[PDB]
RNA sequence: AUCCAUGACCAAAGAAUCGUCACAAAUCGAAGCUUACAAAAUGGAGUAAAAUUUUACUCAGUAAUAUGCUUUGGGUUGAA
C-alpha cells in the first residue's frame, strides 16, 4: 500500500491585549489590527522547536514519538503568517494539541497559533489558501474606499505570494 | 453557528460597580472571540446564594446589555445573552429562585460540598450544572447522583479555560474532566470557555480534538458547540414569557 | 398535412362474431398521396401485424423492405448543423434552401409541427472532409421568416423525390454506377491540373449523367424530439463514415436511448409496458431469471435476506415472515389479487379486519374472512398453480376514456378481472433514491398532519432540517403501485422515479402525496406524483 | 375584432434563439423556478473561466418572473462584491399555438400567433 | 433592530407593503443625490410606476410630458422614471411600448439606466437567526436630445 | 449394494439499511438544481372620489421563502 498524510494550515494572530486603546468597531478594522505581520525574529526553525517542546511536556515519550516520525515544515511566509505543516493521518490530533497548548513562541509573547484547515492532498490546500486570501481582500476593500487602509500591512502581499514559494509539487 | 457561553462579567458581588479598564478588556476579548468564529455569546455572573439580593425588581442584573455593546450588535452580527452562576454550599438560606428567573435567561449552579451537590440535583430551577475544575473536586462521584438530573432536562458543562493558565491547574483539570465524562456516560455534555483575557480563547477544530482524546466519542464532540448549546439557549429565551 | 404520427398500435381480429383487441406497442405511420403508407415498427411486433395485412393482400400490396431502407436518428441541438456539413445537391431546389436556412436554430423546440425535407444528394465521398455551409454571413434570422415555412411548402418537389423510394427499380437505378475508392482517388488527383488555375479546389466536380443521385428524406419526430433520416440501404455506410469525423459527434447505444427517454418523462417499449404481451414477459420472465440466477448463487449471509426483515408494517400478519411479493420483479399478480380481495372484504361490512386469533386451519373451502386469508390465498396460487403449470392472463389494462370503475358464489375467483391502472412520475421532496421495483403506498389518514408538517419543514434549534424523528408505518393493504424505472434526475437535482399506480387509488386521495420504499428495506420516503399523458 | 375566448389548450413555445459556441459558454438563462443560490453559484463560477474564451463579461439574461429575480442577483454583485454591471431592456417576440376552433382527442389543427413580452439583459464584468 | 429597511447603512421608517410612501421617499431623497446639479434644476417631470396601472393612459402621459405643446427656444424635455420591487415588471412594459410608436416618424431617442438596492432584515427560521433580503431599484432617464451637461458616468447608455 | 469420520482435489462467492460533523461558501473529495415568461404587451381586467384629467386601491397560489437543498466515493457481472 501507500502511506497517507495530512496537511495543516496554521496562522498566527497577534491580538493587541493592551489597555487604553479604545479601538473602533468594524469588520475591517478588527481584521486589519489582528493580522499584523510577524516581527521576523520567528523563523522556520523556531516554530518547529517550539512545537517539539510543547509535545514532550503535555505528552510523554509515546506521545512525542508517534508524531516526530514524520513532521516537516514546508512553507512559511512572514508578510502573512500563514504556514503549512505535514504529518501522518492517524497522528494529526496530537499535533493540534501541541498547537493549542503552546504560546510564547521562542521569546515573542502574547500570540495565538490558529490551525484553520486540515486536508489530505497538497493540491487542495493551495486552492483553499487562495480562496481565503481572496475573501480577506474582498472584505477589506468593501467597508469603505479601500485606500483608507493605506498602511498596506497586507494589501500588497496576497497578490505577491502567488507562487513565489508555493512550487512544492 | 458556534455558541460559547461562559464569558465572565467583571463584578464580584452586588456592592461594587464596574470600572473602565474592565469593560475595555471585555470589549476586546469579545471582538477576538467574534473573529475566531463564534457568533452567539453569553455573559456569566457569580454570586454566593447567601447574600442580600436587591429588593427592587431592577438593578439585580448590572450587565446593562442594551446600552453597552450597542455598537457591537451592529457593525458585526454577533449576539449576546446573560446568565448567572449561583454558588450553592448550604441546604438553606432561602432566596428561592422564583425571583431572579425573570431577570436572566440562563441559570446555573456551582456546588462545592456533598450536601450542596446532592441538593442541586434534588430540586432546584437550574438548567445547567458546572464544577470548579481548577482543583480539588469532591471525588468519587458516581452515576447515582447524576443520573436523576441528566434524565431530566439538565446538562453538564466543561470550560477548558483552566488548561491554559498554569500547569498545576492543568493537571487537576485533566484529572477531573475524565471523571465527569465517565460518570455521565457521555450524555448531555456542552463546552464553554472561561476567557479572562483576549489571549485565553481558542478556535473550534482543535478543542473538539482536545475533548475527543480524553474519552468523549467523536460523534458527541460535534454537538457540544452546536445543537445542545443551541437548545439550552432556545429554552432560556423561551422562558421570557413570564413578563 | 402529412405530419408524422406516434401512438399505440393494436391487433384487430374481426372475422367471425366475437372479437377483441390487445395493445402491442408503438408505431410510426406516415401518409403519402392519400394512397401510400409507410409504417415503422419495433422488430418484436414486426411479424404479428404484418401477417394481419396479408389477410387482405387481394386488395392491398405490401413490401417487406426492411432489408432495403436504412435510417439514422439524430438528437441534440447542433444536430442539423453537423448533418448539413456533409450533404450537397445536384440541382437547385427550394427544399435545400429551407434546409440551409433552418440549420441555424440551435433550439429545435421553436420550429413548428412539420419540418419535412426531401431531396437528392450526391456521393458524399466527393468532399473528403466535412465543410460548413458558409452560414456565418446571415445572422438576422427572426420569428417572421419562420411563419413563411407554413405557407411556402414545396409539395410537388417533395412528392417527386419521395416516390423514388417506394419503388424497387428506382432505387435499383440509384446504384447505376457506384464508384470504387481508387477511381474517386484518381478523379480527385486529376484536380491538380485544372484550367481555372487560380482556385485550388479540393472537392471533385459532378458529372451531368455519368454519376448516381441518392434520394434522401429527413423527418422530425415531435414526441421524441429528434430527426429521422431515411436513405437506401447500401448507401448508409458511405454517409455514416463522414458523420463520425465531426470533432464533437458521439454515437450511442440502446441504454443511452432508455436514459434519454427516461429524463423527458416518457416510457420505453421493451422494459416499461407491463400491459403488453411482451412487456409482461420481459418483466415477469426475463429480468426475474437474470436476477435470481445471480442471487441464489451467492453464499447465504453475503446477500440481502428477504423474508427476515423487521418492522416493515405497523402490525404483522403471520403469512409473510418478511417482505411482500416476489423479491426480484414488480409482481402485478399479487397486486391484482390483493386489491381485489381487499375490495371484496368490503362487500357489505365497511370495517375490514386483519386477523382472528386461531379460528381454524382452512369442498376445498377457502373462506374470505380475514386479510391474512387473502395473503395465504396469494401464496397458495403461486409455486403450486403456475410454477408447475402454465396459464396466461393480462391483469393490467390501460386507462380508458369510458367509465367502468365498480364491480359487484358463482364466479368469485381473484384472477378473473383486469384491474385498470395509470402511469405516473413521482418526485421526492426529501432524501431518497428510488431504484427499480420499489413499492408505492398511499398515505394513511392518520399521520397525514405529521407528513404535511414534514413537507412544509421542521427545523432543529441549530437551523438545519430535522430528519431523525419517529417514522410511522402503514398497513399492508396500503399498497397501490410499483416503480419500474428510477435514478437520480439531473434535470432537477433530486431523485425521481417513474411507475404505475392503481387507478381507483388516485381518484380517492384527499391529497397528492405517496410513500415510496425500496425492496429489501423498511425506510419510507415521501413523494408527490404527476400524470403522464400516454 | 374578436375576444380571445381561447380557454382551449395553448402550447406555449420557447422563444426562438440562435447561438454561436461563444454565446454558449458566456450566457445564463435564468429560469423562473431557479433557486437563488443555484444561479449565484453558476454566475460565480463563470466569472472564473471566461478569459480563455476571449471575453470580458457574463450576460445574465431573463424575462417575466426572472426579471426581479435577475435584478436581485445583479444587486448582490453591484455592492458587497464591488463589480460594475450594465443593464439593457429588451423586447422579445414568441409564438403560441391555437386550435382552429364524434369527440376527438388533443390532436387537433394548429395555427400560429405572435405575442411580444419584455425582458432584461444584464452584463456583469470581471 | 430586526425590522425595517436599511438604505445605505441607515435605518428608515417606512413600510414596503405600501407603495406610495416608498415612492415618495425614493423620489425626494435619492434621485437628486444621483442626478446631480443641473443648474439647481432642470425640466424633469418625475414619474413613478406601480403594479396597479393602466398602461395606455400611462404611455399617453409619458408622451405628453416629453412635449409641452412643442415648446420653442426653451429647456430640454428630460424625463426620469423609476420603480422598485415587484412593480419593476410593469415599468418595462411601458418603457418599451413608448419607444415603439415614437420611432415611426424616423426620430431618434437616447436613454440611461441605473440600478440600486434596498436592504431588509427579518426573523429567520427560528428566534436565533436573522435573514436579510435585497430589493431592486431601477431609474431611467430619457432625453430626446444629445448628451447633457449633467454628470452621468455611473449610468449606462442605451 | 448403504452410512459416518479424517484427508486430498475441483468449483461458486467475497453482506444490506439509518443518523452527526462551524463560515454570503464549504468538506478527507466530486457532482446536480441555464432551452430566459403568470398568455398582467391586439397598448391587461375592475372598485372609489373630485372639475377626459387628477388622486387612492383589488386581482398572479405547485405563489414565493437567500451560501440553501439532494446524490455519491476502493475488486461496479474478483482479483484494481
Amino acid at each position: 500500500v501507500r502511506l497517507k498524510s495530512r496537511y495543516i494550515l496554521f496562522e498566527i494572530i497577534f491580538p493587541p491585549t493592551d489597555t487604553n486603546v479604545e479601538e473602533s468597531v468594524s469588520k475591517a478594522d478588527i481584521l486589519l489590527s489582528h493580522h499584523r505581520a510577524s516581527p521576523a525574529d520567528v523563523s522556520i526553525k523556531s516554530i518547529l522547536q517550539e512545537i517539539r517542546r510543547s509535545l514532550s511536556l503535555n505528552l510523554g515519550d509515546y506521545g512525542s514519538a508517534k508524531c516526530n516520525s514524520l513532521l516537516q515544515l514546508k512553507y512559511f511566509s512572514n508578510k502573512t503568517s500563514t504556514g503549512i505543516i505535514r504529518c501522518h493521518r492517524e497522528d494529526c490530533d496530537l499535533v493540534i494539541m501541541a498547537l493549542m497548548l503552546m504560546s510564547k513562541i521562542g521569546d515573542v509573547d502574547g500570540l495565538i497559533v490558529n490551525p484553520v484547515k486540515v486536508s489530505g492532498t497538497i493540491k487542495k490546500i493551495e486552492q483553499f489558501a487562495m480562496r481565503r486570501n481572496s475573501k480577506i481582500l474582498n472584505i477589506i476593500k468593501c467597508s469603505q474606499s479601500s485606500h483608507l487602509s493605506d498602511n498596506d500591512f497586507i494589501i500588497n502581499d496576497f497578490k505577491k505570494i502567488g507562487r513565489e514559494n508555493e512550487n512544492e509539487n | 453557528m458556534l455558541v460559547d457561553l461562559n464569558v465572565p462579567w467583571p463584578q464580584n458581588s452586588y456592592a461594587d460597580k464596574v470600572t473602565s479598564q474592565a469593560v475595555n478588556n471585555l470589549i476586546k476579548t469579545l471582538s477576538t472571540l467574534h473573529m475566531l468564529g463564534y457568533t452567539h455569546i453569553a455573559i456569566n455572573f457569580t454570586v454566593n446564594h447567601s447574600e442580600k439580593f436587591p429588593n427592587d425588581v431592577k438593578l439585580l442584573n448590572p450587565i446593562d446589555i442594551k446600552r453597552r455593546f450597542g455598537e457591537l450588535m451592529d457593525r458585526t452580527g454577533l449576539k449576546l445573552y446573560s446568565r448567572i452562576t449561583l454558588i450553592i454550599d448550604d441546604p438553606s438560606k432561602g432566596q428561592s429562585l422564583s425571583k431572579i428567573s425573570q431577570a436572566f435567561d440562563i441559570v446555573a449552579a456551582l456546588p462545592i460540598s456533598e450536601k450542596g451537590l446532592t441538593l442541586s440535583t434534588t430540586n432546584l430551577d437550574i438548567d445547567l450544572l458546572t464544577f470548579q475544575y481548577g482543583s480539588r473536586l469532591p471525588t468519587f462521584l458516581k452515576h447515582k447522583s447524576i443520573c436523576s438530573c441528566v434524565n431530566r432536562g439538565v446538562k453538564l458543562e466543561i470550560v477548558y479555560g483552566y488548561a491554559l493558565r498554569d500547569v498545576q491547574a492543568r493537571r487537576q483539570f485533566v484529572s477531573n474532566v475524565r471523571s465527569v465524562i465517565r460518570s455521565s456516560r457521555s450524555r448531555g455534555i456542552v463546552i464553554g470557555s472561561g476567557a479572562m483575557s483576549p489571549l485565553e480563547c481558542r478556535n473550534i477544530l482543535g478543542v473538539t480534538s482536545l475533548i475527543k482524546n480524553l474519552g468523549l466519542p467523536s460523534d458527541r464532540c460535534s454537538k457540544a458547540m452546536g445543537d445542545l448549546a443551541s437548545l439550552v439557549l432556545l429554552n432560556g429565551r423561551l422562558r421570557n414569557k413570564s413578563h | 398535412g402529412q405530419v408524422l404520427f406516434q401512438g399505440l398500435i393494436y391487433s384487430f381480429n374481426e372475422e367471425n362474431g366475437e372479437d377483441s383487441t390487445k395493445p402491442l406497442g408503438p408505431c410510426d405511420v406516415f401518409w403519402v398521396q392519400k394512397d401510400t403508407a409507410i409504417i415503422r415498427l419495433h422488430p418484436s411486433i414486426y411479424t404479428q401485424v404484418f401477417n394481419i395485412l396479408l389477410q387482405h393482400k387481394e386488395k392491398l400490396t405490401v413490401q417487406d423492405c426492411r432489408y432495403s431502407l436504412a435510417s439514422v436518428t439524430l438528437k441534440g441541438a447542433k444536430a442539423l448543423e453537423s448533418l448539413a456539413s456533409c450533404l450537397r445537391s445536384t440541382e437547385y431546389s427550394k427544399s435545400f434552401e429551407q434546409f440551409k436556412m433552418v440549420s441555424m436554430i440551435t433550439d429545435h423546440n421553436a420550429l413548428p409541427q412539420r419540418c419535412t425535407f426531401a431531396f437528392e444528394a450526391i456521393d458524399p465521398r466527393h468532399l473528403a472532409a466535412p465543410k460548413k455551409l458558409n452560414d456565418s454571413q446571415r445572422k438576422t434570422v427572426n420569428s417572421d421568416d419562420i411563419l413563411s415555412l407554413h405557407e411556402n411548402y414545396p409539395q410537388d418537389e417533395i412528392n417527386a423525390v419521395f416516390n423514388e423510394l417506394c419503388d424497387p427499380e428506382s432505387r435499383t437505378q440509384s446504384y447505376n454506377n457506384q464508384n470504387t475508392l481508387k477511381e474517386i482517388s484518381a478523379r480527385r488527383y486529376k484536380l491538380l491540373t485544372a484550367t481555372p488555375n487560380s482556385i485550388n479546389k479540393t472537392t471533385v466536380p459532378f458529372k451531368e449523367s455519368d454519376d448516381p443521385s441518392i434520394p434522401l428524406v429527413i423527418i422530425r419526430r415531435l414526441k421524441t424530439r429528434d430527426w429521422i433520416v431515411v436513405l437506401p440501404w447500401f448507401w448508409l455506410l458511405p454517409l455514416w463514415h463522414l458523420l463520425n469525423r465531426i470533432p464533437r459527434m458521439y454515437h450511442i447505444g440502446l441504454r443511452q436511448f432508455q436514459q434519454i427517454q427516461y429524463e423527458n418523462k416518457q416510457l420505453y417499449f421493451p422494459d416499461d409496458y407491463p400491459f403488453t404481451q411482451l412487456g409482461y414477459i420481459e418483466n415477469s420472465f426475463y429480468k426475474k431469471e437474470a436476477s435470481k440466477t445471480k442471487w441464489d448463487r451467492k453464499p447465504m449471509g453475503k446477500r440481502i435476506n428477504f423474508e427476515k426483515i423487521k418492522d416493515i408494517h405497523n402490525t404483522k400478519l403471520p403469512a409473510y415472515s418478511g417482505e411482500i411479493g416476489d423479491f426480484f420483479s414488480s409482481d402485478w399478480r399479487f397486486l391484482q389479487i390483493l386489491r381485489n380481495g381487499i375490495d371484496y372484504l368490503q362487500r357489505n361490512d365497511k370495517t375490514l379486519e386483519l386477523m382472528d386469533s386461531k379460528k381454524t386451519g382452512q369442498q376445498g373451502v377457502r373462506d374470505i374472512n380475514c386479510v391474512n386469508d387473502v395473503l395465504e390465498f396469494c401464496k397458495d396460487y403461486e409455486a403450486k398453480t403456475k410454477a408447475m403449470s402454465l396459464s396466461i392472463e393480462e391483469n393490467i389494462p390501460v386507462a380508458l376514456c369510458k367509465n367502468r370503475k365498480c364491480q359487484f358464489s358463482s364466479s368469485f375467483s381473484l384472477t378473473f378481472f383486469p384491474r385498470c391502472i395509470i402511469a405516473v412520475s413521482c418526485t421526492l421532496l426529501e432524501r431518497g433514491h428510488p431504484k427499480d421495483n420499489a413499492r408505492i403506498y398511499q398515505v394513511p389518514e392518520k399521520d397525514l398532519e405529521h407528513w404535511l408538517q414534514l413537507a412544509k419543514g421542521v427545523y432543529r434549534p441549530n437551523g438545519r432540517k430535522d430528519h431523525d424523528l419517529k417514522i410511522p408505518l402503514p398497513e399492508v393493504h396500503d399498497l397501490i403501485g410499483f416503480i419500474t424505472s428510477g435514478t437520480y434526475h439531473l434535470n432537477c437535482g433530486n431523485g425521481m422515479g417513474i411507475g404505475f399506480i392503481d387507478h381507483h387509488a388516485a381518484i380517492r386521495q384527499p391529497t397528492r402525496y405517496v410513500l415510496i420504499r425500496n425492496v429489501g428495506t423498511n425506510t419510507y420516503r415521501l413523494g408527490e406524483w404527476s400524470k403522464i399523458s400516454v | 375584432n374578436t375576444h380571445n375566448k381561447s380557454t382551449k389548450r395553448v402550447t406555449k413555445h420557447p422563444s426562438l434563439k440562435t447561438l454561436t459556441h461563444k454565446q454558449i459558454h458566456t450566457t445564463i438563462f435564468v429560469k423562473s423556478t431557479t433557486p437563488y443560490v443555484s444561479a449565484l453559484k453558476r454566475i460565480n463560477k463563470f466569472l472564473d473561466s471566461v478569459h480563455k474564451q476571449g471575453s470580458s463579461y457574463v450576460a445574465v439574461l431573463g424575462m417575466g418572473k426572472a426579471v426581479e429575480k435577475t435584478l436581485a442577483l445583479g444587486c448582490h454583485f453591484q455592492d458587497q462584491k464591488n463589480k460594475k454591471i450594465e443593464v439593457y431592456t429588451k423586447t422579445i417576440e414568441v409564438l403560441d399555438e391555437v386550435i382552429t376552433e364524434d369527440v376527438e382527442d388533443d390532436d387537433k389543427e394548429t395555427q400560429l400567433k405572435k405575442r411580444a413580452v419584455s425582458g432584461v439583459e444584464l452584463r456583469i464584468y470581471v | 433592530m430586526i425590522n425595517g429597511v436599511y438604505y445605505n447603512e441607515i435605518s428608515r421608517d417606512l413600510d414596503i407593503s405600501s407603495s406610495t410612501q416608498c415612492l415618495r421617499f425614493l423620489k425626494e431623497t435619492v434621485i437628486p443625490s444621483l442626478a446631480n446639479n443641473g443648474n439647481n434644476s432642470t425640466s424633469i417631470q418625475y414619474h413613478g410606476i406601480s403594479k396597479n396601472d393602466n398602461i395606455k393612459k400611462s404611455v399617453n402621459k409619458l408622451d405628453k410630458q416629453i412635449n409641452m405643446a412643442d415648446r420653442s427656444l426653451g429647456l430640454q424635455q428630460v424625463v426620469c422614471i423609476f420603480s422598485y420591487g415587484p412593480h419593476i415588471q410593469k415599468m418595462l412594459s411601458i418603457l418599451e411600448i413608448f419607444k415603439k410608436g415614437y420611432i415611426k416618424n424616423n426620430k431618434k431617442i437616447y436613454q440611461w439606466n441605473k440600478l440600486t438596492s434596498f436592504d431588509i432584515k427579518r426573523e429567520g427560521r427560528n428566534e436565533l437567526q436573522e435573514e436579510r433580503l435585497k430589493v431592486p431599484i431601477l431609474v431611467t432617464l430619457v432625453s430626446d436630445s444629445e448628451i447633457i451637461d449633467l454628470n452621468l458616468h455611473s449610468f449606462t447608455k442605451q
